[PDB]
């Protein structure tokens, strides 16, 4: 039957909505209908359907010709209303047509390509990738002088556009056939006579196959270089520049490796700069930006050395296209072994902060990008202080935007090397500019936060003398009322306050400490939880006794904020209860603690998962301090009121305590509330139980003989459910013991799951699989095999079924260990059943 | 595969006599530098044929120097398996020699013509060895041990108590119901343990007063033993074919009377290389008692009993840690590497432990901190089992 | 409905996990520690489908993690992990 | 309660594998050697001629094949290990902190020695592009090797290159100039065999030489070519090609070798000289056990050993693209050894299967002086011989 | 399971299990190493020969059906 018709597949399929006898109206050329219902199954059908079809027209795909396939297959490719997904199903099916179809393909590859090689410049990456993929199977498919014979006309045509996705085209069919065989093709179009358009066109041959083949170029790149080493000197400025940016793509292709083969171009590139003005000259420094690093030590002074001057001449130049290239340039240059700083100090850093470093820069993102990262990469090498002070009295501008660049400059210019280069003039330097850029913000930039705390950070206890300054500033900026400033004052305050407290200033904390206090009632959510974040990053450091807000004040002053709806409030919220449960410990009255407890165990559900960390990292704590007895009692009442709704939370709290404390505090309550004869909690305390050993894992080796007896009567038949989640139970000790030594007690339960191995309903069959597996890995593959092998040839098939289900199970984990297990089968007169070499005795 | 030195000459000679044949007269001189040179075969290998020919030398040496006290080259096609040293409670105090051989051995497919054991006088205090008698035997017995004055020789699947005669070996007793084959045997001073090719070891009393071997506990696991040796009265440590060692011990109140005991399992531990001999013994005077064991690799190993339970919890920690932090390099999961065939019962691995001090220094400042500690601490905690079980020469 | 795990061969892309499937095993949806990472094949892991959670097939915000359990057993050995349906194309949802 | 604790005192001394090359980035060739299971770093002094041990390393696995590798451009040489472990392990040597950094490690299948689990086969492109790991039956992968920008190895997806009821002899990458990577395997079909009460499909069932394909502009391996050999074979070896040598796959088989290059290439067999007068049985056949290969910019060689520890020179002449004969020469014996290296600077290590190891210095390249030479074009129908006799053109250096 | 070589079902015979099981133990001999070391003693042939009887003995372990 056909599958669903979009409105847009109307226009495609419409032959299939009437019924015809396919042998009654059977014109030759007209059994399309055959592979329409084909590609409208792959188009649109389940997997199965889209499988079936795919190699129903894979198999006759030399009968149906390409002819009809091609002409039903590149309209939908066409359709703007395609899919991307149903793109990629059409490009598969290309594939796997094309490969049956080797030489019927040829006629119609130039029809291929004209509805292909757009998608070779589609904004949509994996369009690209499928376009390339198509052109470079129809190159396998067709000859390589059918795309040669098909793809050359388009060589010297007058439009640029044609030229370009022609020379893109040709990179494909060269990453395709390999390199050596579209060699000679490029050697002769390179230097063509006819056009310098044909010249042109495959020097962005060689470019594109540069960009496409990356690493997989070193091999032939010196075949590639001599074939487009002679464009440097054409008369054409345009083949010139083309082949000047085709030797900086085959330069960055190769990086770092094969400076040999640009031998022969070095000469000619060094005298073009000098006799070249203009975006050839750009490309020319292009070139010798991308060979620079190529080169060893010495030859990458001398010849830096030889382009140092004009480079610098080109500092000043009024084109951005220059300006860009000449500083990926310097970064290039200066990021190289060869270069010695002491150079770069002497001729290149003066005229780089003279020229580069105006307010216009700042403007431009693309200049604020490649100024930034540059000029970070300078400091890598020349050295942290000496470009941080030629940009630190920039801090105090009256342009904000100078201030975010030299902010962020000398931020990750810290970040990376560290204080230890910086003088004391520069570190008062940083901090004035650091206070003033930060006290005159329009807005709320991350990058001056991250600024002033990985300065403050990198200076560590070298910001004792300037801690009362900083606390007066976040303090004034604190209490500014921009909602946003004070989330970014209370950020900036946990993420100093382990410098502060390793500046022996906690009574400055304090304040911090009361201040943030008297903020609790902070209604915007974001800046609540920054408030928090700062608390928990204060008491973190300082002792429980030197809080200026006193924990027995601070908690409950915390406790009604855990309702909060928003997640940031909650997770803060959360770890500040856990680190004062945990550190505080006590201050608080037993009965607050647990009202504490109740209030966080729905948060255990909560749908973000940092948020579930949090809250069972605190409930540990708070179990640890309070005792397991009193939670405990009022966790199993939980159990049997508002049952299977709302009871996984206290199954994940019973197992927390019994992890926190020991397992043998609530063990035996667990025990008292089986007894009881309602049966619906007696599910309650097994999967309490399955959940319990799997949570504490290795905890349960000294406590499986406790729950032994409990496993005996349910895993022995009372309820189906009960079978089932007992052997859960079953699994998750074996799992959780697993290498502990406890063969002894799991191979006593195993006599007691394996009764219920016939069984037919889904869960609990699979649970008792499970079982058994998990008893596989902790009691090993021997005693399973000796349990499995009475069955695999008895009589009956409904036995051998699930005895040989087993076995499978059993084998396909831990097959190379059954070879020591496999008991002696005696050979027969027909064949020889005995493995003579393991009765070897030396 | 072999020939041996008789066997070697006669088809050497009778060669020599085949090339002679040829019409040719240099055949006298090729057979002169032919029959003149017998190259080393040490270096360009032993002459090898014949799928079922073997070859066996008893050999008595002298360990202090390298010279040879006494040589006896076997027959052609008799292959020697066990062998044994003792007295005889019929005899007086002269030492004797019984060699267990096999005849006409053929492996893959196994088929075996006879059996041999020699008995030798042994005479001029252990340096030179007097034939007595050879006695025949239906199945290649490759297990002899010296047992209350007279000689446990296990022949085929059947363990028999053998006496001394004055023609031949008088068979005392013999129980038939062990499993497959005997590999080895050894006897604490009442009972006897016997190691099944497939098997595992079986427990067996011999009843003074009938000559009567009962068979009174077995194992529930079958190991493919290779050798083994008695911890004590109760336990025996034993390995595998497959590179595995085991501790197996009885119920803690048992009598010989009783039957079909099932011994327990005590240890497993897969050792990754073969292991063929296990040795309780120390290695330094003023140490404690260590098992070393050998392997097929050319390997020393020991295993080393625990003083307390804290240092089970610390060294297991360790384990725990190193599992995790510094993971085996070829992908391998340690614990399940260590649970090749059974689980990891109660051994911990000192070689991963020791790569403790190849991690990284924050990482062993992070374990180290976990289990409390520093880690010099931990790595002289590791240092001390060396000094007490194995070599430590520092000298404070 | 009738969904099913992909179980080709995983390659090297990383499989993901959206903000209501944060901590799940793929296999066993259990939460308790998640251990070795999760690789996913490239047909899974293409186009529209990259980054997308390997349960739901909503957007990614972590990293999948096979659970202990399975990693004990070794059902991180196995093929692809990503659920797939029967029964919807790849344009539904 | 009895606890144990495990330690070692003298590691694992005999030698499962050997690969040598430039591990730590230098001049200075080293051996990697894997003795089962523990992995180390040797380097043999070209002064002093004594084999030191530079790292050991226990891997807590079972290391099943070992091979080394270089990308193009590069100065150094990974290690690709495969493992009982159902994972692909690059490593790196680094000198400074000497210790083995784990570069990639990719998973595929389940732990132990499995019989359809890669890890026994390993076999990698002479360029560096590809490796191929296999198992004994059935499942075959091959990864991509290609770096970034930063010059560090990266690896790519597993590409299938399975094959139902078939067992692989060997692996062994075939040396093409930079094309397509070649893969050459034994193989041997039991479908048929399995299906035929009379045991005459066992019969007659010979394995074939098989060539796999890696397209790496279509991004797939297809079981490009398959010819059945006329005896069964037990290894391969890698014939050099592109500029040195001819492509082609040298297979030994009992009492003869083979080459057969595929496409217009004449396959070429020579007999296995015996020697003089055999004591041993003439029933049995024989075979090599190892082989060692030397590369040259002028000429290449290789080094194989019989059962007995005969060393033989095999030498190569060529016409145009094309093989003429195969030249045996009498080199050497030494104990029969699991691999042999041959490293510059004129040394050959020697791993004996059992006991102890040697290492001898090239004193003569085993030409020049007056012994038969044999060739593939000599009839005869009967095997050639020689004589055995003591060292000659190598001196014993060391031994481990 | 029915692709993983080595699975069986009801219909399996004891001549394909012990086939299978054979094959399962020959490459196991040839995983480890000290396994094929044992066996290489045992018979005195060297590692390589006895690699190649196992490989030799994968086409039928047994016998025909
Ligand atoms: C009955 C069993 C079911 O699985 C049941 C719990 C599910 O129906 C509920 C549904 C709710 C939404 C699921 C809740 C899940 C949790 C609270 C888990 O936390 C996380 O994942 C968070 C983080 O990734 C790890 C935190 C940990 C290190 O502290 C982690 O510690 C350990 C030792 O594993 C805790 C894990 C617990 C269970
Ligand atoms: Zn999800
Ligand atoms: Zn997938
Ligand atoms: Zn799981």
């Amino acid at each position: 039957n056909l599958p669903f018709l979009k409105p847009d597949d109307i226009q495609y399929f419409d032959k299939l909505l009437v019924d015809v006898d396919e042998s009654t109206l059977s014109p030759e050329e007209q059994k399309e209908r055959k592979i329409m219902k084909l590609l409208l199954k792959i188009k649109n059908g389940t997997p199965p359907m889209r499988k079936a079809a795919l190699r129903q027209i894979t198999d006759k795909a030399r009968e149906f010709g390409a002819g009809p396939l091609f002409n039903q297959i590149l309209p939908l490719l066409m359709s703007p209303t395609l899919e991307d997904q149903e793109r990629h199903l059409l490009v598969k099916v290309i594939d796997r047509i094309l490969y049956k179809l080797d030489d019927l393909v040829r006629p119609y590859v130039h029809k291929i390509l004209v509805v292909i090689e757009p998608l070779l410049i589609d904004e949509d990456y994996y369009a690209r990738v499928e376009g390339r993929e198509i052109i470079s199977n129809l190159a396998k498919a067709a000859g390589l002088a059918t795309m040669i014979s098909t793809m050359r006309p388009d060589i010297d045509n007058m439009d640029e556009y044609v030229r370009n996705t022609t020379a893109r085209a040709f990179a494909v069919v060269a990453s395709a056939l390999g390199i050596p065989s579209l060699l000679p093709f490029l050697k002769a179009v390179c230097k063509s006579k006819k056009s310098w358009q044909a010249r042109h066109t495959g020097i962005k041959i060689v470019q594109q196959i540069a960009i496409l083949m990356g690493c997989a170029i070193l091999p032939h790149l010196r075949s590639l270089v001599e074939i487009i080493e002679h464009g440097l000197v054409d008369e054409q400025q345009k083949v010139r520049t083309i082949s000047a940016l085709a030797i900086a793509a085959l330069a960055e292709a190769a990086t770092p490796y094969g400076i040999e083969s640009f031998d022969s171009v070095l000469k000619p590139l060094w005298k073009g700069i000098r006799q070249h003005r203009g975006k050839g000259l750009a490309a020319f420094l292009k070139a010798i930006g991308y060979l620079i690093p190529l080169m060893d030590a010495e030859y990458a002074n001398y010849y830096t050395r030889e382009v140092m001057l004009i480079l610098i001449r080109e500092f000043q130049s009024p084109d951005e296209e220059m300006k860009k290239i000449v500083l990926k340039v310097v970064k290039q240059c200066c990021g190289t072994d060869g270069v010695e700083a002491n150079y770069i100090k002497t001729e290149i850093l003066p005229p780089f902060f003279k020229h580069f470093w105006q307010h216009r820069m700042a403007l431009d993102r693309r200049n604020y990008r490649q100024l930034v990262d540059t000029t970070v990469e300078l400091a890598n090498k020349v050295g942290a202080a000496e470009i941080i002070s030629r940009i630190v009295d920039d801090l105090k501008d009256e342009a904000e935007q100078y201030r975010k660049m030299v902010m962020e400059t000398i931020e990750k210019i810290m970040g990376n090397l560290g204080a230890a280069d910086i003088d004391h003039k520069l570190e008062e330097q940083l901090i004035d500019g650091i206070l003033y850029a930060f006290q005159e913000q329009t807005t709320e930039d991350s990058v001056m936060l991250n600024g002033f705390g990985t300065v403050v950070n990198a200076l560590g206890k070298r910001v004792k003398p300037y801690l009362p300054q900083i606390c007066g500033t976040v303090l004034w900026r604190l209490n500014n009322k921009s909602a946003k400033v004070r989330q970014q004052a209370a950020d900036l305050i946990s993420r100093t306050a382990v410098v502060m407290k390793t500046c022996q200033e906690e009574k400055l904390m304090g304040h911090l400490g009361v201040v943030l206090y008297e903020y609790l009632g902070e209604e915007y959510p974001e800046v609540l939880g920054s408030i928090l974040g700062a608390l928990k990053a204060i008491v973190n450091v300082i002792g429980m006794h030197k809080m200026t807000p006193p924990i027995k004040d601070l908690l409950p002053r915390l406790t009604p904020i855990l309702k909060n709806r928003h997640e940031k409030v909650q997770e803060n919220c959360i770890d500040l209860v856990g680190r004062i449960a945990d550190r505080g410990a006590e201050y608080v009255s037993a009965r607050e603690w647990m009202r504490i407890c109740f209030e966080l165990l729905e948060l255990l559900k909560a749908h973000k998962k940092a948020i579930r960390r949090a809250t069972v990292n605190t409930f540990g704590y708070i179990a640890k301090a309070i005792g397991p007895h009193d939670v405990l009692a009022t966790l199993l009442n939980n159990l049997k009121v508002q049952e299977r709704q709302n009871r996984v939370c206290t199954t994940v709290a019973i197992a927390i305590v019994a992890e926190t404390c020991s397992p043998f505090t609530v063990l035996p309550a667990l025990m008292n509330e089986y007894r009881v004869p309602e049966l619906n909690v007696q599910n309650g305390v097994l999967k309490s139980l399955s959940f319990l050993f799997e949570y504490i894992g290795e905890m349960g080796k000294d406590y499986i003989y406790a729950v032994t007896p409990l496993l005996e009567d349910a895993l022995m038949d009372r309820d189906l459910v009960h079978r089932q989640t007992a052997s859960a139970v079953v699994q998750h000790m074996s799992l959780g013991v697993y290498g502990f030594g406890c063969e002894d007690s799991l191979n006593h339960l195993l006599n007691y799951v394996w009764p219920n191995v016939f069984e037919t309903s889904p869960h609990v069959i699979q649970a008792v699989m499970g079982a058994l597996e998990g008893l596989r890995v902790a009691i090993g593959p021997c005693r399973m095999l000796q349990y499995c092998l009475q069955g695999l040839f008895h009589p009956a098939r409904k036995v051998r079924d699930v005895y040989w289900k087993i076995y499978n199970s059993i084998y396909i984990g831990s097959q190379d260990a059954l070879i020591a297990h496999y008991p002696r089968i005696y050979n027969d007169d027909k064949n020889t059943y005995i493995r003579y070499e393991l009765d070897y005795i030396l | 595969n072999a020939y041996t030195e008789a066997t070697k000459a006669q088809r050497k000679q009778q060669m020599a006599e085949e090339m002679v044949e040829a019409a040719g007269e240099l055949a006298a001189e090729m057979a002169a530098a032919f029959l003149n040179e017998n190259l080393p075969e040490s270096i360009f290998g032993a002459p090898k044929a014949g799928n079922g020919q073997w070859a066996s030398v008893i050999r008595v040496m002298n360990p202090i120097q390298g010279n040879t006290l006494d040589l006896v080259q076997l027959e052609q096609n008799e292959a020697a398996f066990s062998v044994a040293v003792c007295r005889f409670s019929n005899t007086g105090e002269d030492w004797y020699v019984l060699v267990g051989v096999a005849k006409d051995l053929i492996l893959n497919p196994r088929s075996v013509a006879g059996g041999f054991v020699y008995t030798y006088k042994l005479v001029n205090n252990g340096e030179k060895l007097e034939f007595l008698h050879k006695t025949p035997v239906e199945e290649v017995p490759a297990a002899i041990a010296p047992f209350q004055g007279r000689v446990l020789i296990g022949v085929g699947k059947l363990l028999r108590v053998y006496d001394l005669g004055k023609k031949k070996l008088l068979r005392k007793c013999e129980n038939k119901h062990i499993a497959n084959y005997i590999s080895g045997i050894q006897t604490i001073g009442h009972r006897v343990i016997v190691s099944d090719v497939q098997e595992s070891f079986i427990w067996v009393r011999y009843k003074r007063n009938e000559n009567q071997l009962i068979i009174f506990a077995d194992d529930t696991y079958p190991r493919w033993v290779t050798t083994a040796s008695l911890l004590d009265y109760d336990t025996v440590a034993g390995a595998d074919k497959f590179g595995n060692i085991c501790v197996v011990r009885l119920p803690p109140n048992t009598n010989d009377e009783v039957d079909s005991q099932k011994a327990e399992v005590i240890m497993n531990y897969h050792v990754g290389e073969t292991v063929l001999s296990l040795q309780k013994t120390t290695l330094i005077p003023g140490g404690s008692e260590s098992l070393v064991y050998t392997t097929l690799s050319g390997g020393i190993g020991i295993l080393v009993p625990f003083t307390s339970h804290e240092d089970h919890d610390f060294f297991q920690h360790v384990e725990m840690h190193l599992r995790s932090e510094h993971p085996p390099l070829c992908g391998r999961d340690h614990l399940s590497f260590r649970s090749y065939y059974f689980p990891v019962k109660n051994v911990i691995d000192g070689d991963l432990c020791e790569q403790f001090n190849s991690m990284e220094p924050n990482k062993q400042k992070n374990v180290s901190e976990e289990l409390d500690r520093t880690p010099p601490e931990v790595s002289k905690k590791l240092e001390d089992i060396r000094t007490r079980y194995a070599f430590d020469y520092k000298d404070d | 409905p009738d969904l099913i795990f992909c179980r080709k061969q995983a390659g090297v892309a990383i499989g993901r996990l959206c903000e209501k499937c944060d901590g799940k095993c793929v296999i066993c949806d259990s939460y308790v520690r998640p251990c070795t990472l999760v690789r996913i094949c490239d047909e899974c892991n293409y186009g529209s489908y990259q980054g997308r959670c390997v349960i739901c097939g909503g957007p990614g915000v972590s990293d999948a993690y096979y659970c202990k359990e399975c990693t004990i057993q070794e059902k991180d050995r196995d093929g692809c992990p990503k659920i797939v349906n029967l029964g919807s194309s790849k344009t539904d949802l | 309660d009895m606890f144990l604790y495990n330690l070692t005192l003298q590691r694992a001394t005999g030698i499962s594998f050997a690969i040598h090359g430039n591990f730590s980035g230098t001049k200075q060739q080293e051996i990697v050697v894997s003795r089962g299971k523990i992995l180390e770093l040797l380097r043999p002094d070209p002064n002093t001629g004594k084999v030191h041990t530079l790292l050991t390393v226990e891997v807590f696995g079972v290391i099943r094949s070992l091979m080394a590798f270089r990308l193009t451009g590069g100065t150094k040489d990974y290690i690709v290990v495969g493992s009982d472990s159902g994972r692909i392990v690059i490593l790196e040597y680094q000198p400074s902190k000497n210790m083995f950094e784990k570069i990639h490690q990719e998973t595929f299948g389940k732990s132990g020695c499995r019989r359809i689990v890669p890890g026994q086969f390993l076999a990698v492109d002479p360029k560096g592009r590809a490796v191929m790991i296999s198992a004994i039956e059935k499942q075959k992968l091959v990864y991509i090797l290609n770096r970034d920008a930063a010059a560090r190895l990266t690896i790519s997806s597993p590409l299938e290159a399975h094959k139902a009821n078939t067992l692989v002899y060997h692996v062994v990458g075939v040396d093409v100039g930079f094309e397509n990577p070649m893969f050459a395997c034994l193989e041997m079909d039991y479908e048929e065999a399995d299906n035929d009460p009379t045991g005459e499909a066992a019969a007659n069932t010979q394995q074939t030489l098989t060539f796999y394909e890696l397209d790496l502009g279509l991004n797939h391996v297809v079981r490009k070519y398959s010819e059945p050999l006329e005896e069964h074979g037990n290894f391969l070896i890698t014939v050099p090609g592109g500029s040195d040598g001819p492509s082609g796959v040298l297979i030994c088989s009992e009492n003869y070798i083979t080459y057969k290059n595929f496409g217009d290439q004449p396959d070429i067999r020579c007999p296995i000289p015996r020697r003089r007068n055999d004591l041993d049985d003439p029933e049995r056949g024989m075979i090599f056990v190892c082989s060692a290969t030397h590369k040259t910019k002028s000429m290449f060689f290789f080094l194989a050993q019989t059962e007995q520890g005969d060393i033989f020179k095999i030498t190569l002449e060529t016409d145009e693209d094309m093989v003429t004969e195969i030249r045996l020469k009498y080199f050497d014996t030494v104990p029969v050894a699991a691999a042999m290296c041959v490293l510059k600077t004129g040394f050959l290590f020697v791993a004996s299967e059992f006991g102890n190891h040697y290492l001898y210095q090239i004193a003569h390249l085993g030409d020049d002086d007056e012994e038969p030479e044999f060739s593939s074009a000599m009839p005869l129908e009967d095997t050639f011989f020689f004589q055995p006799r003591p060292l000659k053109n190598l001196v014993l250096v060391d031994e481990l | 399971q029915s692709k993983y070589i080595g699975t069986g079902h009801a219909d399996t015979t004891k001549w394909e299990w012990l086939v299978n099981q054979h094959r399962d133990s020959y490459c196991s001999y040839m995983g480890h190493f000290d396994l094929l070391n044992y066996f290489a003693i045992a018979e005195n042939e060297s590692k390589a020969r006895v690699r190649f009887n196992l490989m030799e003995k994968m086409l039928q372990p047994c016998g025909p059906p």
